[PDB]
DNA sequence: TCGGATGTATATATCTGACACGTGCCTGGAGACTAGGGAGTAATCCCCTTGGCGGTTAAAACGCGGGGGACAGCGCGTACGTGCGTTTAAGCGGTGCTAGAGCTGTCTACGACCAATTGAGCGGCCTCGGCACCGGGATTCTCGA
DNA sequence: TCGAGAATCCCGGTGCCGAGGCCGCTCAATTGGTCGTAGACAGCTCTAGCACCGCTTAAACGCACGTACGCGCTGTCCCCCGCGTTTTAACCGCCAAGGGGATTACTCCCTAGTCTCCAGGCACGTGTCAGATATATACATCCGA
């Protein structure tokens, strides 16, 4: 499955997950496909601030979904 | 003395069987006894407002079910409603 | 005894004589005790093992309040089923916003 | 030499907020409670549990309180909060007439 | 009395909750509706113990009416 | 050509709607999205009229208590319009997840 | 027959005049969204509980009374239906 | 089938305080639920304030302090003293 | 005086009070004091909504009561509105109050 | 500040469908009496609360330099209120029809009580190992330059 | 950007008291069994929810146009914050006393339960005027020269 998280810039990059892939892991991703280290990622999806560390299933976060992503400098 | 009862036992015998070595202390005991009372509290008496609330004077396992998928959410509730009949069939297997 | 035939901890006796003894109901069935106290032993179960893990973190061996309020409020549903209920000397989790921060 | 403000501030806020103890003096809190018990009826007598657990539970509603306070001061583009906040927050939780 | 509750105290209690800066209405504020909380609290305790035909107040009672009000606690075998 | 100022319209329905009584929102659409919401938990049901009336009751009551609190946070952010992120606000505050 | 994409049917002037109805003088272009999303959860959480009510009951039709229980028991209770 | 309510006694109620007005369907429909409601509050608050007390039997005391603990201090007032003279009046007798 | 309602000079019924608290498993047992008193609070509460309802309802020029005036009269009175702070009656309306700032000047 | 166009409150006929009232009856409530278990009353004990005194020291209180933050004023370019014309689906009025809610009789398996029995659970003791406290050293920001 | 100084975390050593285990004992959980009734089932009967067809029109959608409001930039003035010194009362530690909570034993009286009889309230039915519709008019209010 696979979701969708946009930036600030209005850029909406696919992202590759499962539902045991964890904060930490996307951020990775992030990390290999955009460069952006994650301690400037902020991310809220339906407005909750996630942490690091839990999955995807304990929020049952549905495909297609797009989130919305800041980098705070 | 008065002999008052608690559930110290079964959650220590529960700990035990969850983790091998580890201890506990008195206030997580009275804050387990009370978190299992207050559970218990919810669950019986939305049982029994459901079964004199449909006209009957019996309160059985189906009622119980009903308010375990009412009170509990979803995910909880699944692997609640598996657990006890799960139990209720090895029960009434044997005799 | 009738909680080995279930093979379950909880005793299904005591469950039973609270229940007839609650006034709930005129009777009682033969099945609810063994449902009600498998349920009860799966919530205290999975209560006591985000605990035991909650402790194993900080390189401890006994089960402290903090350690049981860190594990109802970082599991999602097990925080929004106690939501309205304090627990003592539990404490707060670690947040701070993020404009607070200096820059 | 000294340190800007803000910084001390946080330090306080991570060392407080990591900790699990009571903050408000006992002996103070005993006297109001009893003082404003003696209303309702005199010469009442407190076990000490009771004073214990009604300070427990007014410490986690003033924090409570406090940390909606701050949101809606953090919300109204200020970072200081102001009592026009807490009588929002105290309206919109629906206690306040 | 009432004044007892200390101006350092309620700060330290507010930098638990985590706000940096503090104005100077606040601690009047708070200790005002700390005033009302507890006379809320204990006038619903005494009204307890007063049925209970007792003349000590016992943790249970506290208990029962921080509960009656969908505030209830856990750690004291209520 | 008559041309009122802005607002002053917006005055004449807040207190034409204010004084009224009656629900707002069309029958057949809110039970239609009823329906199809049922659907989803369990097939083939039948649904009673005042049950729909009462669902419609309860929706208005909740959305007209929601939309007070947005207009009491937008006019503290010092602003006359509501926006988004004061309904987040009200909600998180209320202390129904967001 | 299978529905689809009903959610539209809450009009936009609809949602206005419930604003209005509230007290709300001036109105952003991007609410509407929100205010969709809010009355779906809603409604799905109380058709949800009635659903689970009326199963209990076994039968096929839901009644207004079960709404009503529905209703009372996330605390916002509703008088003039019975019961 | 019965269909038991409260109209009637709501409706002298009504005749006895004003004399000349009249009531519709749904405002009795809404009397008796509320009716209903308060009864079911007071009952359950007395029912569980005599199960801590560890008593088996209910009478007026414990339903005087559900009163007092609802019902606000003016209307408490009020209704303790009602109900005391109407017991009263009732064991006169 | 044959009926218990009668022997306490009240309107609500007795009876029927006495057999809802038998058969609604409240208590093993009830005393011979409980529904008189039950009875009168109740009464009171009653008289009391409906004098409220019959003064707005002459407020406004009519003769019959509809809920729009029982929705007044319970939110006009501080005391009645926190008894009822969550519930919510049909077809009540609101009440006309408009912020202060968004009026003209 | 004014005046015309607009919207709103006021007066009046009228016709209707919801509301107050008369009637029969039947099912729940009242009179009469029992019988026993639950509650009220009276001693008695002893455990916890109140009270008070000495110290010590950590916390509280008061004053001062000052840089960061709340608040007001100005400019602007856009997002929404208003009016108009066009399209379209909601609402009303009958018409069919069948799934299913609701009531009735049966007979049957399931749950309460009671008498004998025992071992699981609770109170008191102990002992020792996990945790608190203190001295010491390594690391890291955090404000100045 | 580069410099140092407290602040903080990690490590080792030492001491203490709360938890885990053990032993003795009394009461609540089993167990074999009878008897009454709660309800699962079969049936049947009438009601209301669903589908639909046609007509009407008030409500919905899209567009032009204009203005006032959210937002950024600038400045000022002032007020909490971080240190440093002086003042005080909280807490610990201990010692004394008693009165109110918890328990036991005795007695009496209040209510569940049963029977018989009867009238209070409910379903049914009907006449009628309070109020919504429609109409017409005078008073209040709003934009602009």
């Amino acid at each position: 499955m696979q979701i969708f998280v946009k930036t600030l810039t209005g850029k909406t990059i696919t992202l590759e997950v499962e539902p045991s892939d964890t904060i930490e892991n996307v951020k990775a991703k992030i990390q290999d496909k955009e460069g952006i280290p994650p301690d400037q990622q902020r991310l809220i999806f339906a407005g909750k601030q996630l942490e690091d560390g839990r999955t995807l299933s304990d929020y049952n976060i549905q495909k297609e979904s797009t989130l919305h992503l800041v980098l705070r400098l | 003395k008065t002999r008052k009862e608690s559930y110290a036992i079964y959650v220590y015998k529960v700990l035990k069987q969850v983790h091998p070595d580890t201890g506990i202390s008195s206030k997580a005991m009275s804050i387990m006894n009370s978190f299992v009372n207050d559970v218990f509290e919810r669950i019986a008496g939305e049982a029994s407002r459901l079964a004199h609330y449909n006209k009957r004077s019996t309160i059985t396992s189906r009622e119980i079910q009903t308010a375990v998928r009412l009170l509990l959410p979803g995910e909880l509730a699944k692997h609640a409603v598996s657990e006890g009949t799960k139990a209720v069939t090895k029960y009434t297997s044997a005799k | 005894t009738r909680s080995s035939r279930a093979g379950l901890q909880f005793p299904v006796g005591r469950v039973h004589r609270l229940l007839r003894k609650g006034n709930y109901a005129e009777r009682v069935g033969a099945g609810a005790p063994v449902y009600l106290a498998a349920v009860l032993e799966y919530l205290t179960a999975e209560i006591l093992e985000l605990a035991g893990n909650a402790a194993r973190d900080n390189k401890k061996t006994r089960i402290i309040p903090r350690h049981l309020q860190l594990a109802v409020r970082n599991d999602e549903e097990l925080n929004k089923l106690l939501g309205r209920v304090t627990i003592a000397q539990g404490g707060v989790l670690p947040n701070i916003q993020s404009v607070l921060l200096p820059k | 030499h000294r340190y800007r403000p803000g910084t001390v501030a946080l330090r306080e806020i991570r060392r407080y907020q990591k900790s699990t103890e009571l903050l408000i003096r006992k002996l103070p809190f005993q006297r109001l409670v009893r003082e404003i018990a003696q209303d309702f009826k005199t010469d009442l007598r407190f076990q000490s549990s009771a004073v214990m657990a009604l300070q427990e539970a007014s410490e986690a509603y003033l924090v409570a309180l406090f940390e909606d306070t701050n949101l809606c001061a953090i919300h109204a583009k200020r970072v200081t909060i102001m009592p026009k906040d807490i009588q929002l927050a105290r309206r919109i939780r629906g206690e306040r007439a | 009395n009432i004044q007892g509750i200390t101006k350092p105290a309620i700060r330290r209690l507010a930098r638990r909750g985590g706000v940096k800066r503090i104005s100077g209405l606040i601690y009047e504020e708070t200790r005002g509706v700390l005033k009302v909380f507890l006379e809320n609290v204990i006038r619903d305790a005494v009204t307890y113990t007063e049925h209970a035909k007792r003349k000590t107040v016992t943790a249970m009672d506290v208990v029962y009416a921080l509960k009656r009000q969908g505030r209830t606690l856990y750690g004291f075998g209520g």
